[PDB]
């Protein structure tokens, strides 16, 4: 309807915003991402026997592939020593053949969106060791210091 | 009883003197914890502390717990006069009773004077139908609540048959005792006038009572 | 005399849940004939022991009277009964 | 998880001070009867 | 935020025993333990022991070990969060050492020492005893006097004559009139019974548009007499 | 006054053995007030 | 039947005790919570074609649902900083509008269920920014602080 | 699973040590014995029967009274 001013931003409110301004409004995704019970309820909000209306099933399947594609990014952080904590810092340096450009040039000048369209072929090998170089061999480390 | 309280204590608006007390190495000086009580004399108690330093909720920070390793206090702060009567001190071990104390009333000056109220009844129709009576002659509205009053038929020495009561307090700050006059019939109208004398420090106020009306 | 506020994972603590539950019941091989009314061979065998234990100076609510398992409970009961007819004869060619 | 009451008195409805935990109902036949019921539970009680 | 309430108040002769109790009002009674005090006047404050409503861990004071054998009841729940349960603590004493007034009351967090204190009190019954029985109640009025002619105030009150054991409760209008009302305790004549005076305010206008009407009430001696305070009074300067 | 059996409807055969029985939701999470909290990294 | 008494305590057999009795029996907790697979195993411990008997689904639905109201309320400790750590500190202080009473008033003195029952209406907007002024801003902090 | 390392302390990583002695019962052997010379199958077949029982206070013993502590330690 005619649009109220009070609240700010919300879910995605920061997607045309620069990397910056999002980066500070990360949790207004985190929330809305898996939270598939305040939407849908356990029991609802007599004559049908079971609710096998495929209203019923294809709702259930929904909910899932909510969780599992969270609960297998979750699981990426949690290889990358990240789980309870949104940002992460990293050790292994870039190699700026992904991308030429500043530090200021992307947080100011781009969004978030407008940075994976141009690494996005770049991405799947990046991940091959933010964690190897990163946290498989961080933590033999440890094994191999506090071993004393 | 073995604990030791002072005796008195005293101050005025603005206060923070407490009643403290102490005892013997088996009694109430370190191992312990020890938690006090606001008790009017004829009324449950209301508790400010429950163990040294910090105190039960509703009652408010006018009032501090604090002690060293030979007695115990708790220094009331901002005292306004619904303050003024007995603390009693208390030390308690896991499974083992408190000891409650020997006699403690506050008592502070500065404060603004009461003028007394005085009301005498005459000993009324259907008394001396049984016959035996009583001038009766109630005090309050007063404090200091302490105050002498005597009798008197005929402004001529009488010497038989008077009580007058310990001051008991209910009112939000003054206090009030009872007086009387027990009897003998005619020894009375014998006389022609009465008298229930009321003595303060600061004024005398008298009220007579012409029983032949 | 400064106060947080501090968050605990496990509190024992509950609500007047509304869930759908479901059947558990330790299983008869029972060879010889076949197919209960309706544990079938679906409900979930119960477990060796049961645990039961006590909550204690615990006091909590009861109505049975809005109580929804039973509604649950008969829910069932009108259902399977309408698939385990319908595998069976149907008799209409006897009305005559 | 569902729960149990506990004291024998307990009539239909009201908290009840003596509670234990269960997750899964004790053994119900489902008898199929109007007017009576029979191969039930029992109380220890008086029938109440 | 729960209140609690014992009952009588009243009179008992050396040899018998007499039990008072005590019940909780708006709040769980079991998860918190027992305890009676006293505060005679011979010896102050003075405490006993306790028990606990739920199992039964007593802790009895030395000087009150020997006499006093005591139960209580079970739970009567209210909702979740409250609940009624009895408690009967009975005495043998034989001794006017132990004549004063009996609390019973109790509050805590209880999971740490400090593990019984006394908190959300009772009414206080008072344990008068007595080898003098029970003398009854009698009761006339107090002719209206004047307060101040200026302010239109007079005061005007009811009987309240020598009675034994203390304390005994006097109403008007049964109820509805408590402000301004008052009245104060009792003396001690040298041969050994009470007496106080009962009087209370009002403006001196109201005669003829309400009833005043005092009640007298001691209970053992189960009598209860209420009177009409003739609201015509003989002072001088009432009159004018 | 007289009265009579009637089984109007027959769930009452399941309140007959269903009565000490009520789910019952799990809410595992709480927060309260204590006095840690760990290092301010500032 | 009749009572034995070997372990103690159990699942919410601390729901009757305090809160500082309870806030050490956390665990008797977390476990039972999400276990729905020692109690369902993925295989039974033949004249019947497939198991679509509603046995079969709607105790699917009450899987899903085990996880993933537990899957949202773990989210929650990820939005505050505390995946694998039962309890938690905080840092911003509580201002005490929501209940005026005292530390040991409430682990000696109450029980878990009630204190949920007097705050349950001022619920919502605590954990409004139990990670905001938390953790949202807690790590741009090291962002900016280990930038150097 | 990754519940249980929640319980022990684990979380987002893969390997976790920890405090409470391992009394050698279940296994007589070294620590070389182990890494170099068997396998992990080859490990779980002969403990799979102390398996259960250890896994009552991995987390009892070493998180449940892990952080009382600096719940009472943090205090100050
Ligand atoms: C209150 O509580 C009371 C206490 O329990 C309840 O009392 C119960 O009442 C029910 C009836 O409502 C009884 O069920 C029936 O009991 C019959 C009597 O049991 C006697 O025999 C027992 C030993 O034999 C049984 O057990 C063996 C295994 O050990 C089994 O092989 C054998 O077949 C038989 O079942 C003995 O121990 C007892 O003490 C008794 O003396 C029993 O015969 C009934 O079995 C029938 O009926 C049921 C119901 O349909 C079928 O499911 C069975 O398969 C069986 O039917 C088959 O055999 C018939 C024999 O003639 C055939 O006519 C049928 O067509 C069928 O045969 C076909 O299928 C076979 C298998 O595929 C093939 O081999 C054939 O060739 C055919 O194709 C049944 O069990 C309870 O027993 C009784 N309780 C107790 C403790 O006894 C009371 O009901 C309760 N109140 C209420 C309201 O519920
Ligand atoms: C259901 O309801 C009940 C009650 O309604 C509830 O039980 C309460 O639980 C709390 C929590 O634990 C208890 O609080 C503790 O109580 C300890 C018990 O006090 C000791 O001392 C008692 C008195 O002894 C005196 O009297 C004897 C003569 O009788 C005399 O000779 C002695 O010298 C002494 O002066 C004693 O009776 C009592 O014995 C009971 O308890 C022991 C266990 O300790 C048991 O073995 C016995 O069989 C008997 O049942 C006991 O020995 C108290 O010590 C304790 O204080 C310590 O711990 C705190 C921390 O809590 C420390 O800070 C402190 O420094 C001490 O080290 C604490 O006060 C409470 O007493 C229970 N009972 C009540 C309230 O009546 C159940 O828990 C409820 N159900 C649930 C699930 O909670
Ligand atoms: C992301 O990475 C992919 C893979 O390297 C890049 O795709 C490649 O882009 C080049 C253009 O520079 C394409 O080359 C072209 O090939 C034709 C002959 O087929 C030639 O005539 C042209 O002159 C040109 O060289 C190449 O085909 C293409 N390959 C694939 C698999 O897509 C892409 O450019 C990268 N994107 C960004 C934004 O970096
Ligand atoms: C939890 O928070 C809610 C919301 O503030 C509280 O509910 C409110 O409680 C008050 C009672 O103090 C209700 O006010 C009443 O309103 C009527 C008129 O409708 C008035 O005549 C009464 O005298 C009284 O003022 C109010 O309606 C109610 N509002 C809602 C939405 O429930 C609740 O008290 C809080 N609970 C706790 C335990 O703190
Ligand atoms: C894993 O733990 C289980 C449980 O302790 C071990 O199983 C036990 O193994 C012994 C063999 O040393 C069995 O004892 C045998 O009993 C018969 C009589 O039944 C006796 O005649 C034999 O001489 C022998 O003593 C015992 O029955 C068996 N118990 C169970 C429940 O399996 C197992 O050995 C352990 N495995 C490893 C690799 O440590
Ligand atoms: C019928 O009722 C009896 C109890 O009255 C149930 O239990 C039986 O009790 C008798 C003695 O009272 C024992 O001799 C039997 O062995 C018991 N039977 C069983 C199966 O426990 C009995 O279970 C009831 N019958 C049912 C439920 O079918
Ligand atoms: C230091 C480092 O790892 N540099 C890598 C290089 O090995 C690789 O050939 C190149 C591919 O684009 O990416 C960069
Ligand atoms: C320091 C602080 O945040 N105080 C808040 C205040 O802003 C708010 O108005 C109030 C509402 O109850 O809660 C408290
Ligand atoms: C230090 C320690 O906990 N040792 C335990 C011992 O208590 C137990 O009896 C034994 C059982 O095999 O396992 C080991
Ligand atoms: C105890 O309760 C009162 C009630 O407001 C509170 O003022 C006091 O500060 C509390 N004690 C502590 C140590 O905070």
């Amino acid at each position: 309807a005619v649009g109220i001013g009070a609240v700010f931003l919300g879910f995605l409110g920061a997607a045309g915003s620069t990397m910056g301004a999002a980066s500070m409004t990360l949790t207004v995704q985190a929330r809305n991402l898996l939270s598939g019970i305040v939407q849908q309820q356990s029991n609802l909000l007599q004559q049908h026997l079971l609710k096998l209306t495929v209203w019923g099933i294809k709702q259930l399947q929904a909910r899932v592939l909510a969780v599992e594609r969270y609960l297998r990014d979750q699981q990426l952080l949690g290889i990358w020593g990240c789980s309870g904590k949104l940002i992460c810092c990293t050790n292994v340096p870039w190699n700026s053949s992904w991308s030429n450009r500043n530090l200021s040039e992307i947080w100011d000048n781009m969004t978030w969106l407008q940075w994976d369209k141009e690494i996005s072929n770049y991405t799947q090998i990046i991940y091959g060791l933010l964690e190897e170089s990163q946290n498989q061999q961080e933590k033999n480390e440890q094994d191999l210091l506090a071993l004393d | 009883s073995v604990l030791t309280q002072s005796a008195s204590v005293s101050g005025s608006l603005g206060q923070s003197v407490t009643i403290s007390c102490t005892g013997p190495n088996s009694v109430c000086c370190s191992h312990k914890s020890i938690s006090w009580y606001q008790w009017p004399p004829g009324r449950a108690p209301t508790l400010i502390i429950y163990e040294d330093n910090e105190r039960a909720p509703g009652i408010s920070p006018r009032f501090s717990g604090y002690k060293s390793y030979w007695s115990a206090y708790l220094t009331i702060s901002d005292l306004r006069p619904e303050d003024e009567t007995t603390y009693y001190c208390c030390s308690y071990t896991h499974n083992s009773g408190c000891v409650f104390g020997t006699g403690t009333k506050v008592s502070v000056l500065g404060q603004s004077k009461a003028n007394p109220s005085v009301t005498l009844f005459p000993p009324s129709s259907e008394e001396l139908q049984a016959n035996k009576a009583t001038l009766v002659c109630l005090i309050s509205d007063f404090y200091p609540g302490a105050v002498t009053v005597a009798w008197k038929a005929d402004s001529s020495p009488v010497k038989a048959g008077v009580e007058t009561t310990t001051p008991s307090k209910q009112s939000n700050n003054k206090y009030a005792a009872s007086s009387y006059l027990s009897l003998t019939p005619e020894q009375w109208k014998s006389h022609r006038s009465y008298s229930c004398q009321v003595t303060h420090e600061g004024s005398t106020v008298e009220k007579t009572v012409a029983p032949t009306e | 005399e400064n106060l947080w506020v501090t968050v605990y994972y496990g509190v024992p603590v509950w609500k007047d849940a509304e869930t759908t539950l479901f059947c558990a019941s330790d299983a008869k091989a029972y060879e010889t004939e076949k197919h209960n009314v309706w544990a079938t061979h679906a409900c979930v065998p119960t477990d060796p022991n049961p645990q039961e234990i006590h909550l204690e100076n615990v006091t909590e609510e009861f109505n049975m009277w809005k109580n929804n398992m039973v509604e649950q409970m008969h829910t069932d009961i009108i259902s399977l009964w309408d698939q385990s007819l319908k595998p069976c004869v149907k008799l209409t060619p006897l009305c005559v | 998880a569902i729960l149990k009451c506990k004291d024998k008195k307990f009539n239909g409805t009201g908290p009840c001070p003596s509670v234990s935990t269960v997750q899964c109902t004790h053994g119900i036949k489902p008898v199929v009867s109007t007017q009576l019921l029979l191969n039930g539970s029992l109380a220890e009680e008086e029938v109440m | 935020e729960g209140q609690l309430v014992q009952s009588g108040a009243e009179l008992k002769k050396p040899g018998a025993s007499v039990k008072i109790s005590c019940k909780t009002s708006g709040y769980r009674f079991n998860f918190y333990h027992i305890n009676w005090i006293r505060q005679t006047a011979g010896r102050g404050p003075e405490w006993m022991g306790w028990i606990s409503p739920y199992s039964g861990d007593k802790n009895l004071a030395p000087a009150f070990q020997d006499r006093v054998i005591m139960t209580t009841d079970t739970e009567v729940p209210v909702t979740s969060f409250t609940s009624t349960g009895a408690a009967y603590m009975e005495i043998r004493n034989l001794k006017f050492d132990d004549t004063g007034t009996y609390f019973c009351a109790k509050g805590l967090l209880r999971d740490g020492s400090s593990t019984w204190l006394p908190y959300l009190w009772g009414q206080g019954t008072l344990l008068t005893v007595s080898s003098a029985s029970t003398k009854g109640p009698s009761v006339f009025p107090l002719a209206p006097s004047s307060k101040s002619t200026s302010g239109g105030t007079a005061a005007l009150g009811c009987l309240v004559k020598d009675y034994f054991p203390e304390p005994v409760t006097v109403s008007w209008n049964s109820g509805a009139l408590t402000s301004g009302v008052h009245t104060f305790p009792a003396v001690l004549q040298s041969s050994g019974l009470y007496s106080l005076s009962s009087v209370v305010t009002v403006p001196s206008s109201s005669l003829g548009t309400q009833t005043y009407i005092c009640n007298v009430n001691h209970k053992p001696s189960n009598t209860k007499v209420d009177k009409r305070v003739e609201p015509k009074s003989c002072d001088k300067g009432l009159e004018v | 006054e007289t009265f009579r059996p009637g089984g109007g409807d027959m769930r009452d055969n399941w309140r007959s053995e269903l009565y000490k029985y009520k789910v019952v939701k799990i809410e595992p999470l709480g927060v309260a007030p204590t006095r840690c909290k760990r290092r301010v990294v500032g």
